[PDB]
RNA sequence: AGGAUUGAAAGGGAAUAAGAUUAAUAGUUCUUAAUCAAGAGAAAUGGUAACAUAUCAUGAACUUUAAAAUGGAGUGUGAAAAUCUACGGAAGAGUUCUCUUUUCUUCUUAACAAAAGUAAAUUCCACUGAAAUGAAUCAAUCAGAGAAGUGGAAUUUAUUGGCUUUGUAAGAAAUUCAAUGAAUUGUGGUAUUUUUGCAGUCUUCAUAAAAAUUAAAGGGAAUCUUUUGCUCGUACUAAUAACCGCAACAGGUCUCCAAGAAGCAAAAUCUUUAGUUAAAUAGAAUAACGCAGGUAAGGGAAGUCGGCAACAUAGCUCUGUAAGUUAGCAAGAAAGAGUAGCUCUGGUGAUUAUCGAAUCAGAACUUUAAAGGUUAGGGG
């Protein structure tokens, strides 16, 4: 086995110290930098990781693409669709009973 | 498969006659030495047979050991499926 | 570095101005055609003799070529 | 260490300069009493507390 | 619009790798190949849906949401690396009068991107509507606020998109050969460990950071090439000689990487890669008294304040286990038997005849009669 060494100089296993060991030509083993596990988005109102969005570290979302840090839909990226389809049928019922309780009932 | 060995600058420390019989009543196709009836023989030259390349150079180092020429003489590939001797 | 797939684009890329120099690779198999652009090294694999005759006729004259073999240089 | 501020370098290269013997020439001047260093130090000896 | 300064070389954080080079520096130099930031030259489609489209396809004020950004334990499992191993080889080395188709070494590949082929797990979408209730895990757990089935979508898996593969890229590097030039660089495993993710389960009168910074949404105000990237640290030790103890002090001082044997074990013991043979001087003789390690006939605590010290037990399997008790324990109670080598036999699967795992049980034979080299409870 071939035994390795930090590249930089950070000598402490911490969450952004994490790396890898790679074999390399030669036989010789390298050292990488690994990134972070990082989180995704949740529904504004369920708490739940939403569908079409990598799990990526906040400014690499920048790098993607327009339509690769959303979803086309109302209230796309910061709701569900479940959690949108209660908001429509809220905003419709509600403003529809609101015209027959009252306003000439 | 067909190994071929080279001995144009040595053939006077080891005539290919001495050679010839002793491959011949050496080789263990069954674990049995002397029963090598499907080789041909300096050329081994055996498709019946399976044999190895590296197999030829364990006699060979052990023909040359056996008659205490050994120090002198070296087995090289050739890289052409043979072997070649050198000082 | 990228590499470019099919024939079409290889010309388009030697045919545009944005080229740099050109390196040629033969191998035990194949034919390598890295072009150095600016940003890339683009190169094509190619298999096929005539196609890679047809290739080092679209290269302009005015570029640099370099002829790479079983010795670097 | 390896890491140090810019200005505490500049004090560790002076005390590295400080830490020469008296120049031979200066030694043979007329009514010279001056034949060796008594500031000098070394590293294993004192430690320059610094 | 809302609250000033400082406070982390282990917390948050835009972006670089491989090879080569020096007497000494190198994610810093060189070759090659990349990335990032700041600049310069009445406004889109597709899908039933989950959602998808080399920049595309306008989006101000104001407001909200999310990320950065969250404990621990234990179980299962995906992938990589190391070790071991199956088949096939190529080159070199070791043994060889006794044998050995033999034993050993090399057979490699980066950042960043591509998308032939192909995975595991979770969550959602469409059709349908489950009772004779079904589906599933090692464990769970779930279903008419909709299971199972079939067909899809998304995310995660150390960069693009996880693994093989591809560009970089063999022109490098490794192993040989010749005297700079030549050769090779397959495919696997229902094995172990490590690393890294994922899935649910358990636990708290413990619930296990903030900001810089980024994106999205609601709203509708308005009508590819190229330049530059400043300041400071960067040598060396990091300890049985570079640090703190007056010193080259058997004391003390925070971390990363981690091979084989044997074993439950990162234990003791031995070895490979690397390091070293010197670390406050030696030679001769082999008295007493010592310090450290031992043994001893017969007796067995009679020694002594006192079994102090030493001796003795010691692993694993099977049988067996009392009084007392807060009913959980005591308990490894106590006590007894087995254990080696060699030659065999049988059980535990996968895939559909071939292949594979250490584990358990049993039987003849032999001997110096078997845990004991090391490790390793004295009991009542």
């Amino acid at each position: 086995a071939v035994r390795v060494t930090y590249v930089r100089k950070h000598s402490y296993n911490t969450k952004s110290n994490g790396i890898r060991i790679v074999k390399t030509a030669g036989g010789n083993m390298t050292v990488q930098h690994r990134q972070k596990i990082s989180n995704g988005v949740r529904c504004g109102d369920c708490g739940c990781v939403l569908a079409g969005i990598r799990h990526i570290r906040p400014h690499q979302y920048g790098w993607l693409g327009k339509s690769k840090r959303t979803v086309t839909r109302a209230y796309g990226g910061v709701k569900c669709h479940k959690c949108v389809q209660k908001k429509i049928l809220r905003a419709f019922l509600i403003n529809e009973h609101n015209l027959i309780k009252l306003a000439a009932a | 498969f067909s190994c071929t060995i080279d001995l144009t600058n040595c053939t006077d420390f080891i005539e290919p006659k001495k050679l010839v019989t002793f491959f011949r009543q050496t080789i263990k196709v069954q674990g049995r030495a002397g029963n090598t009836k499907g080789i041909e023989v300096v050329t081994i030259t055996t498709s019946s047979a399976k044999l190895c390349k590296r197999y030829m150079k364990y006699l060979m180092k052990k023909y040359l050991k056996k008659n205490n020429l050994r120090e002198w003489l070296r087995v090289i590939s050739d890289k052409k499926d043979g072997f070649e001797l050198k000082f | 570095p990228k590499q470019v797939q099919e024939f079409k684009q290889i010309l388009k890329l030697l045919k545009s101005g944005s080229i740099r120099a050109v390196r040629v690779k033969t191998n035990g198999e194949n034919t390598k055609f890295k072009v150095r652009c600016a940003k890339y090294l683009y190169t094509y694999i190619c298999a096929d003799k005539a196609k890679a005759e047809e290739l080092k006729k679209a290269i302009p004259k005015d570029i640099h070529v370099v002829e790479i073999a079983k010795k670097a240089p | 260490t390896g890491h140090k501020g810019f200005s505490y370098k500049l004090k560790l290269g002076k005390k590295i300069h400080q830490n020469r013997g008296v120049p031979q020439w200066f030694r043979m001047k007329t009514g010279n009493t001056i034949n060796y260093n008594f500031k000098r130090r070394h590293w294993n000896r004192r430690k320059m507390g610094m």
